[PDB]
This record gives structure tokens, C-alpha cells and sequence, in this order.
């Protein structure tokens, strides 16, 4: 009962630190270059909307 | 006449829809799950692309599984003869089903109805099951098949399916591939009813066109710009025509659907079909409050990030006991995301693993074969938890501990996510996979096929891998509660402990 | 067999 | 309520500093969702 | 640090298309 | 390619312009211009240019000749295959292989 529980704890971390390992592989970057770019690609059509708007 | 080398008829426009498709049915097809029909342009001459190629196979493999019906000119004309090229491919590797639509007048022989064939302008298609022939007249006269072809496809989609899912109908969904004249005309009589079209934004000059736009001179220009030869042999006339059409097809967005050019995913004509699909089925009112039959249509795809967005949302009712069903379902569905997205999202697996729903589980949709190979198994050896398994398996199909049934009716199909899914709710996690490599092992060496024996050394492999490692964390964290745990013993999981179970199997490792 | 009766249900 | 996996890290990884520190923790504690959950995760870090 | 420098300098042609409205 | 284009005296005409970009490696070029989209491809148009292109060393343009909608089977006449082992054979070739099939 006890001794079940405190398993399933340490099993919880376990799964925690796999998972890890697999995120470890720091390929994070690039999609966070490609977030940045659709970002930037987002703020450029507020200028098109400011000059529409203006005229 | 009927050839063999599928019935090849010819047939009047006042022939009555509801009557052919009453033949259809009753005679020789059976019930269609989904239609799925190709409109290009009627001319032979024609270029294909690596990426055309691959994503009409996939498609045709989709269609295959699913079992739908394939709708096509069948004039054995550049794409479409290729089309059946790929369909006889796939009967070499039930069946697939073909129809091909085209006019009397077109076809350059004419044999008299015993069977009557020929051995051989635009002559037919040579690899199409089933073929049919316009026969109104005006045999110089071409284009007459299009109207008939059309009252076929609403006829069927306003008909009710008796099926699951779609709120009882048929999708009938309408593609779109390549640049044609009377491209634009089928895409806009099939949007005129509620039949979504998927355009591919390819090599298709006016599929490119349509997707770009997504004004009049706007319109025009980009109409002149990809096909200025058509536009410029093409009378200006016509041209005003033309641009009320494409108002239309702009007009209505949501039934409308364009892959994206840069993926590059092989999941991706599923993906657009499932999302058109779901856009017509939200949109029609008429059962969009509900969320059950939404759920289980996004369910019967596998949109597994896109059902959580909608469906669940957030701060939005999830109920208690609404999950059943459709976990249910996922399970026999063999759909380990979802199952994990529903235990994660508010499901309780304790209380709905009842004794009823594991009878019914264990009675039906256990494999007879899976069951012959157990008792074979088990006569063989009859090992000290061989019995048990079998005597547990025994009784339900005539401290219960249902987890354990559970995990272990997973390991017995072969199904390596969901087990691990199964296996990651268990309470005696370490004897479990000590266990489970055991099991494996035994039937490692059946030596009946060469290949499943690798995929089951594989698995048990892996699963004594991750006790090891499990078990050596633990020991790291605590030493005297890792030896306690050894020494336990669980609730009649085997009748024996980690230690009896690895010494069994001769697990070196673990002991070492 | 069957032919008789389509061809009659066609015409 | 709809658990995300951020979310539980979030509140997992707010426990532990809340332990460390020692500070108190208040909530409605109405057994419904994510107070659920979080005393789970309390008893949790009182079994280790 | 680039792709930041440029989303701050996007910023400048919003701030002059209100300045001049 | 844009002078001979812009000629204008023949610029209709699509084998001399094909043949013009065959002479170069330029492969993508002359498919995306000479076969375009929706464009008469002609059933025995690419026989002279293929042709051309097994006797020139071309393996792409060859490949895209065959997944174009080229028929080999009807093409590999037994006219074309002797025209093409009976001259174009390597004289050096013979040789080696018939003093092969004597050793």
C-alpha cells in the first residue's frame, strides 16, 4: 500500500526524466526561429493595414 | 455490353437516379461509407510530378481503407489512365471500387450487346471496374455526361446513410486537381449544394488561381496572368461569364478547403479531408450545438490536436460520464492518443473499468486466434502463471484487480503504445514489466514465423530496459525501501515477487 | 438471369 | 477543468518552491478539478 | 538578438503611420 | 533561350526550342517552359528529342521523357535498336568484348 504509492512517485519522476532526455535534443531553437519569422511575417501586414487605413 | 479482361452500360439522361442507385446497391455493390470523386480536365494531354504522384497514392490508399467510391471521366486519358494504373496496383498487393462516367458520342468503337468485348476517339479506360455510357445522342456533340453525373452525387449526399457518424449522411466530399474549362463549372455546380471541394494548390493553373484569391479587375488580372493562353484564345465574351463563377467559389469560404504548399506530411490529404469535412459538419446548424457526433467524427480520423481544441476548449461542461463512449471506442478503435487524452482530461479508469465492460471486452472482442495460440501455449509449457492468466481470461468470458486484466489483455494483442499507456496506471509497476518480459519470452521461441518473434524479443527487451532502470532510480533514491519493495509481495498478482519472476526468466542483468 | 429484368428496368 | 502538461508542471514545480520556502497555501478547496489535483499533489510530496 | 532588433524596428513604421494620421 | 524566344519568327514552334535547351543541361528550365501545364504533348513528338538524348548522354532529360508520358515499349522499335547497335556501338567496346568471349 504504502510502499505501491512511494513507488508510483518515484516512477512519476522516472517518466519525468525520460521525458527529459528526449527534450534534451535542443532542436527547440529552430522551431522557435520559425514562431519568430511567422511573428514577423504577422507585424508586417499592419503597415499595409496603417497605409489602407490612412488613405 | 459487358467486357472482361465489370457490366459497361449505356445509358439515356431521363434515366432515373433513384433507380441506379437502387441497382447499384442491391445488385452488386455494397454500402458506401464515402464518396470521394476527381474533377480534370477532360483533355488528354497532360504532366505529372513527383508530388501529384505521391499524394494521389495516398489518397488512393486512404480510400482504400476507408472503402469509398471513386468517381472519374474514365476516358483513359493522361491522369485518369494513371489513376487506374494505381488501382490496379493496389488489387495486386476487399476490393476497390471505380466508376468512370463518359458519353457515347466520345467513344470511337460502338460493339452491339451472351457478352459482347473488344480488344484495343478517346477510347475508355482499360483498368476502371465499372464504366458507364451517355447515350442521349448527338454523337459529334461532346460534354452531355456532366449534368447526369451531377444529379447522381446530390442524390446520394441528401439520402440518409444509416450509418455512424456525420449525423447519419455521407460525406461526398469533391477534389480538385489540374486546370480545365469545365473545372470551373463541376466546382461550381458541386458548391451550390453542401458539397465541400479540397482544391490541391499545385500544378493546377486555376486550382492556383483559386487559392490566391483566398475584385472584378483583381479577379481578371489574376485569371489572365496563369493561363494566358486560354484567356487569350477564349473570346471576351465568355470571359464576364466566367468571373460570376469564380464570385461564387470565393463567395462561400468555409466549404471551401486548399492544401498548403510547403507541408510536406504524409497525413496530409487526411488531414485537409477531416478538417473540410468537420468545417461542413459544424456549419450546417442543424446539429452543431451538440458535441458527442462531433466528437466521434474527429475521433473516427485521427485529429487528435484539433478534436481537444474544439471539442474541449476550455471552461466548457465535460461531464462525468459523456468520456465513456467514446474511450470506449477508442479502445476498440486502437487509438492510444486519444485513450491517453481522455484519462488525462477527467476520465476516471477506476470507475469505469466495471465488471460488465470487462466481460463484454473479453468475451467478444478478444482474437479467436490470440485465444487458440494462448491454449496451445498454455498445454506446452503451463507455467506457474500461465494458469492463472488463463483461468482469469476463462472466467471472464464466461481485489479483482481489473488494471491488471487490462494491461494484460493489451500485451496479448501485440500493441506496444497502448500497453505502455496501460502500464504507466498500474500500481505494481515494476513486477508488471518484469512479468510482461516473462510472458514475451515464452512465446519468443515459437519459431512458427520468423518475424514476430523479433518484434516480441524486441518488446520484452525493452520492457525489461525500462524495469532495470526503474528499479535502479529506485534503489539510488532509498536503499532499505528498495529492499522492502523486493521483498514484497504483490496482492496475488502471480503469487510471487520481482526477485522469483527475474531469477524465472533468467534475467541476468537485473540480478547483476 | 438477371440481364432480362435490368435491360426490361432500363429500356 | 481541462489538466494541460504545462500547467501541471507549473503547478507541480510551485509546490515544491512553496515547500522549500514554507510558505502557506489557499484555495477554495471545494474537491472540484484543479484543487483536486493540487491536494493529490500535496499528498504526494508528503508520501516522499 | 537579430530577429528581436527587427521586430523593435518594425515597430517604427506603425509609430510614424500614427504620428502622421 | 530569351533571344531565341523573343525572336518572334519562330517562336510558336516548340521541338527547336526543346532541342535548343536540351543541347545544355538545363533540365528544369526546359520542362517547366516547353512542357508547361495543360500544353499539347504530342504522342510521338519526344521521339527524335529522346532519342537525341540516349545518343547525348542525358539521363535526366531522358527519365523525364519516360515519366512524362513517354511509351518506351512502342518506342524500342527494331529499326531504332539496330540503327543504334550497329553504329553508335563503341568500335573499342567490340573488341574488348570479343577478345573477352575468346578468353
Amino acid at each position: 500500500n504504502e510502499t505501491l504509492a512511494w513507488e508510483g512517485v518515484m516512477k512519476e519522476n522516472y517518466l519525468v526524466k525520460i521525458n527529459t532526455k528526449a527534450n534534451d535534443n535542443s532542436e527547440e531553437m529552430r522551431h522557435r526561429f520559425r514562431q519568430l519569422d511567422s511573428k514577423l511575417n504577422d507585424l508586417k501586414s499592419l503597415l499595409k493595414e496603417i497605409a489602407n487605413n490612412i488613405k | 455490353g459487358d467486357i472482361q479482361f465489370g457490366k459497361y452500360l449505356r445509358l439515356s439522361c431521363d434515366t432515373d437516379s433513384e433507380t441506379l442507385y437502387e441497382l447499384l446497391t442491391q445488385h452488386w455493390h455494397l454500402k458506401t461509407p464515402n464518396l470521394v470523386i476527381s474533377v480534370t480536365g477532360g483533355a488528354k494531354n497532360f504532366a505529372l510530378k513527383p508530388r501529384m504522384r505521391k499524394i494521389f497514392s495516398r489518397l488512393i490508399y486512404i480510400a482504400q481503407s476507408k472503402g469509398a467510391w471513386i468517381l472519374t471521366g474514365g476516358t483513359h486519358y493522361g491522369l485518369m489512365k494513371y489513376i487506374g494504373e494505381v488501382v490496379r496496383d493496389n488489387t495486386i498487393s476487399e476490393n476497390i471500387v471505380a466508376i468512370g462516367i463518359a458519353a457515347w458520342g466520345m467513344v470511337s468503337n460502338r460493339d452491339t450487346l451472351f457478352s459482347a468485348q473488344y480488344i484495343m476517339l478517346y477510347i475508355l479506360d482499360n483498368n476502371h471496374t465499372h464504366l458507364l455510357l451517355v447515350d442521349n445522342g448527338c454523337h459529334g456533340h461532346p460534354t452531355v455526361e456532366a449534368k447526369l453525373r451531377n444529379q447522381l452525387e446530390k442524390y446520394i449526399s441528401e439520402r440518409t446513410s444509416q450509418d455512424s457518424n456525420y449525423g447519419g449522411k455521407i460525406p461526398i466530399v469533391c477534389f480538385a486537381q489540374g486546370g480545365g474549362r469545365e473545372t470551373l463549372k463541376a466546382i461550381n455546380t458541386s458548391v451550390k449544394s453542401k458539397i465541400p471541394c479540397v482544391v490541391v494548390e499545385g500544378s493546377g493553373q486555376i486550382a492556383d488561381v483559386i487559392a490566391s484569391l483566398v475584385t472584378s479587375s483583381m479577379v481578371k488580372e489574376k485569371l489572365v496572368r496563369f493561363l494566358p493562353r486560354t484567356v487569350s484564345r477564349l473570346p471576351e465574351e465568355e470571359i464576364e461569364s466566367w468571373i460570376k463563377w469564380l464570385k461564387e467559389i470565393l463567395e462561400s469560404s468555409h466549404l471551401l478547403t486548399v492544401i498548403k504548399m510547403e507541408e510536406a506530411g504524409d497525413e496530409i490529404v487526411s488531414n485537409a479531408i477531416s478538417y473540410a469535412l468537420y468545417k461542413a459538419f459544424s456549419t450546417n446548424e442543424q446539429d452543431k450545438d451538440n458535441w458527442n457526433g462531433q466528437l466521434k467524427l474527429l475521433l473516427e480520423w485521427n485529429q487528435l490536436d484539433l478534436a481537444s481544441d474544439e471539442i474541449f476548449t476550455n471552461d466548457r461542461r465535460w461531464e462525468s460520464a459523456d468520456l465513456q463512449e467514446v474511450m470506449f471506442t477508442a479502445l476498440i478503435k486502437d487509438r492510444p492518443k486519444f485513450v491517453r487524452l481522455f484519462l488525462e482530461n477527467g476520465l476516471n479508469l477506476q470507475k469505469f473499468l466495471t465488471n460488465e465492460v470487462l466481460t463484454e471486452l473479453f468475451s467478444t472482442h478478444f482474437s479467436t486466434l490470440v485465444y487458440r495460440n494462448l491454449q496451445i501455449a498454455k498445454n506446452s509449457y503451463n507455467d506457474a502463471l500461465l494458469t492463472f492468466v488463463w483461468k482469469l481470461v476463462a472466467n471472464f468470458r464466461r481485489t479483482r484487480h481489473p488494471l491488471q486484466a487490462l494491461f494484460i489483455w493489451a500485451i496479448l494483442q501485440n500493441k506496444k503504445e497502448l500497453s505502455k499507456v496501460i502500464w504507466e496506471q498500474t500500481k505494481g509497476c515494476t513486477l508488471a514489466a518484469l512479468g510482461a518480459s516473462k510472458l514475451l519470452k515464452t512465446l519468443a521461441k515459437v519459431k512458427n514465423d520468423i518475424n514476430a518473434a523479433g518484434e516480441s524479443e524486441e518488446l520484452a527487451n525493452e520492457y525489461e530496459t525500462r524495469a532495470v532502470e526503474l528499479f535502479t532510480e529506485c534503489y539510488s533514491n532509498d536503499e532499505d525501501l528498495a529492499e522492502q519493495l523486493l521483498v514484497y509481495s504483490c496482492e496475488a498478482w502471480g503469487g510471487s515477487n520481482c526477485l522469483e519472476l527475474a531469477v524465472e526468466a533468467t534475467d541476468q542483468h537485473f540480478i547483476a | 438471369d438477371l440481364v432480362n429484368f435490368i435491360q426490361a428496368n432500363f429500356k
